[PDB]
């Protein structure tokens, strides 16, 4: 509404990634994740249904419908 | 399709890594 503008960066899971705790974000081929902090190459943080935490940028790719 | 050799984002000894991750 305020911070989120100029089209949000949407990313889609590539490979089946496994989490370790509620601190890390889990995702499987298909589950979409909304980025909240996108840096210049590295680790990206996002949110998912019942799953919230950090996620790699190499196992995910910027998706756009 | 072409899979990239570099798997998972890089994780140095500094900057990243917080409260230990797995």
């Amino acid at each position: 509404m305020t911070d989120n503008s100029n089209n949000q960066l949407v990313v889609r899971a590539k490979f089946n990634f496994q989490q370790t705790n509620e601190d890390e974000l889990s995702f499987s081929k298909g589950d979409v994740i909304h980025v909240t902090r996108v840096e210049e190459g590295g680790w990206w943080e996002g949110t998912l249904n019942g799953r919230t935490g950090w996620f790699p940028s190499n196992y995910v790719r910027e998706v756009k419908a | 399709d072409a899979t990239p050799p570099p798997v998972i984002a890089p994780r140095p000894e500094h900057t990243k890594s917080v409260y230990t991750r797995s």
